[PDB]
């Protein structure tokens, strides 16, 4: 009786997978155990195995708007992300451009690479004029700084009026 | 042994440019990527057995917007399934797929595939290549841009 | 002998017009056309001998702005194969490929390809033949417009 | 015996909606349909014996008026034809083919077929299986919506 | 001798042929007769057949906006027609969308399942002044049902025009 | 020892290649030389060959806007060329619209058959008002034609301008 773990049966025998980085490239027969070669280049195996061959790397197209994140070796897969402005979508399987929000609503921070923008309504003292998929909410402008005064307050989609009065 | 083939792009190798060319690298040994009793030579596939052969191609194309706007509005996307021989220097195509596309929409990414096949009598000596028309287009990817060609019979 | 035939479109017989139609007429020896243990009676395809054949077809469409402008705009390019039997005078569809496209842009010319493929069951005296739906914007190349069959293995 | 499948979509169990599924349901017997020494099991096309198989996919899709507008667009119509093995949980691809669409013009019907095919070396336990992007745009036809396999040759 | 109707020569041997919904299994042998067994499911043949395997039935798609107007059996066809307002072509294997009348031209009724709108010109009394695949010519107004007098006459692609006059 | 022009070597023996307009049947055996048969319909080889079977020519497709220069014959290949307006493109391998002369410049003459515009800039006292892949510049106006005096002069994009004074 032999664990899954690192061992398979075969011809009434237990014999021995292989670690990752290595396939296996002859069966255990009844006289031997199993041959295990290292993966050739840009291949890997990122588990205890009995593969025939190692697995191709996937490209980080940036054709696609991809970018390695991870490069991967003969032990780990390669990790891509969608560019900035981008995320991925597994529908397409394809990098989508970014919702935007509407006026009234922010951008969330901080913006998460290869993930769609999450949008927030405007808190008091805030406001949004855009369509952005980037864009914060921006808070009121002080008419002190501009030498003026609030003539009339601001909503979550516009900006407070300044006034030069005496 | 049967003869067979089965290339997959070699990404790292991909032509730059707008114009029509002979792709002249692909991998024979990794991923999906296979040959047996044939030679594979900068994109050119010798036979080295006489012999019926069936011979197919999958090619890929796709833009994404942050690669910049797709140049001209005149865009056809071609394969061509290719034959020559070591004898003759002319080459005479086999096989020839596409279609006119307009990818000057405002999506943020196109795509187009091409498949062909058919069944071919070849002798030793004779290469067999692609060519395509908008190679800075080519999907790298190995489940994307292939060829391949395996026997089915000999000549009698 | 082992059974096949690829069968490329006679160029000086392709039928006008935009209804849908049988195509009559395929080269059998010129150029890649061949064929081998099956006999071909004006675009029907008969086999003579039981078994489980490959059928594959590439069908190309084409317009060149000096034929004129494309008549109506309802386009769709299609390719039937299709099965028949001296026994059944009845046909039936094996595989289908094809688009709806618009072809009324402003450049000069226009293009498509269709390519089907599987694999079938065939008697001796069942015939195969290719149904397309816009004759007269059919590609005369033979790279271009061509189908074909060949055994894989027998019935048993 | 020497192993092949050729299954068609079953009709009647078709998925819903508008995300990328895994088409879990062919028939095996029925129309053009069959397999031999191959074992289907929800849409997983089983490998008994080793060898090298050709692996083939056509894939139609088609939308009418009557069943309202097409829902956004952006629109990409996709085939994947996917290899697992009861071993490796994990799926990688082998094929992939389709094209980015425009389907929101004024005319009642609109339609487009995708076929990829290739050569690929096969053990006993490896599952073979079809995704696709669209699966309420999927034709249910018999000649139109299938993919298949069949042995070439033994491993040695 | 015998007839092609119910019978078949195979090895110098007249055999008979399968009845319809049954198919041909296996051919008759020097020492039996032909063996025919019943179409499986969703299956039909509608002949007197030597058929190595049955036909399945065509598919009536809502999504090509066909419905079934015959389900059909193990005997017979299913029947598809195209739902109203659409007509079958054999050109594009499709459900295509009604011609529609021009003003002055009326859709001829009783309007046809599967069948493109016929077209007809307006007779004396009546008009159309739309573009219609479904609209008969409509009558003239009475002006004295809306308790007015006739001004000036219609013709077959406007109405008349009434006037309260005195 | 033989020359590769009219001969080649197989099986430790020179033997002779195959004339154009045939094709090698059979190559040589120990006991005959080679055999070589004429090219089939509509079939040709141009060169002195060890060739399998002849090639077919290419159609000059009307459909590609392509019309026959040459024939072609068993021993000669086929040549097309682009009709009138349009020039080959090895790119998309079809006829494509020639290239329009802006105004200020002229299409140069004698035009070529099958080649792409060349467009040349108005020498003084010509001109071009147009776009035009066929128009040469053309020269200004001699206003005693018109019985009338020149009043403002020319450009290479516009006429002279003529006046009835006295
Ligand atoms: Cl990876
Ligand atoms: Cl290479
Ligand atoms: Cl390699
Ligand atoms: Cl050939
Ligand atoms: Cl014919
Ligand atoms: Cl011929
Ligand atoms: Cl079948
Ligand atoms: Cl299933
Ligand atoms: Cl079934
Ligand atoms: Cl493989
Ligand atoms: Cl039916
Ligand atoms: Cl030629
Ligand atoms: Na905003
Ligand atoms: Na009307
Ligand atoms: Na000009």
């Amino acid at each position: 009786p032999c664990t899954q773990e690192r061992h398979y049966e075969h011809l009434g025998r237990c014999c021995s997978r292989c670690e990752p980085g290595k396939y296996l490239s002859s069966k255990c027969t009844p006289t031997s155990d199993s041959v295990c070669l290292p993966c050739g280049p840009d291949e890997y195996l990122d588990t205890w195995n009995e593969e025939d061959k190692c697995l191709l790397h996937k490209v980080c197209d940036a054709g696609k708007a991809l970018v390695a994140v991870d490069p991967g070796n003969h032990t780990a897969p390669r990790r891509c992300a969608c560019t900035a402005g981008y995320h991925w979508n597994s529908d397409c399987e394809c990098c989508r451009r970014n919702t935007e929000c509407a006026p009234g609503f922010g951008a969330q921070h901080p913006l998460q690479l290869n993930k769609d923008t999450v949008c927030t309504p405007c808190l008091l003292g805030f406001f949004s004029d855009v369509f952005s998929s980037t864009d914060k909410c921006k808070p009121w402008t002080n008419c002190t700084l501009l030498g003026k005064l609030e003539a009339h307050q601001g909503t979550t989609e516009s900006d407070v009026v300044c006034s030069s009065s005496m | 042994a049967q003869p067979f083939a089965h290339l997959t792009i070699n990404a790292a190798s991909i032509p730059s440019g707008s114009h029509k060319v002979t792709l002249s690298s692909w991998y024979h040994d990794r991923g999906w990527a296979k040959i047996s009793n044939m030679t594979l030579s900068n994109g050119k596939l010798r036979v080295n057995q006489d012999g019926f052969y069936y011979l197919y191609a999958n090619i890929c194309f796709r833009h994404h917007e942050t690669s910049g706007s797709v140049p001209t509005d005149y865009l056809q996307l071609m394969v061509y399934v290719v034959k020559t021989s070591i004898k003759i220097p002319s080459s005479h195509n086999l096989m020839k797929g596409g279609s006119t596309k307009n990818w000057s929409g405002n999506s943020e990414f196109h795509f187009y595939s091409i498949n062909v096949g058919g069944f071919f009598k070849l002798r030793a000596g004779e290469e067999i290549s692609i060519q395509v028309s908008n190679p800075s287009l080519l999907d790298p990817d190995q489940d994307a841009t292939y060829f391949g060609a395996f026997k089915v019979q000999d000549i009698d």
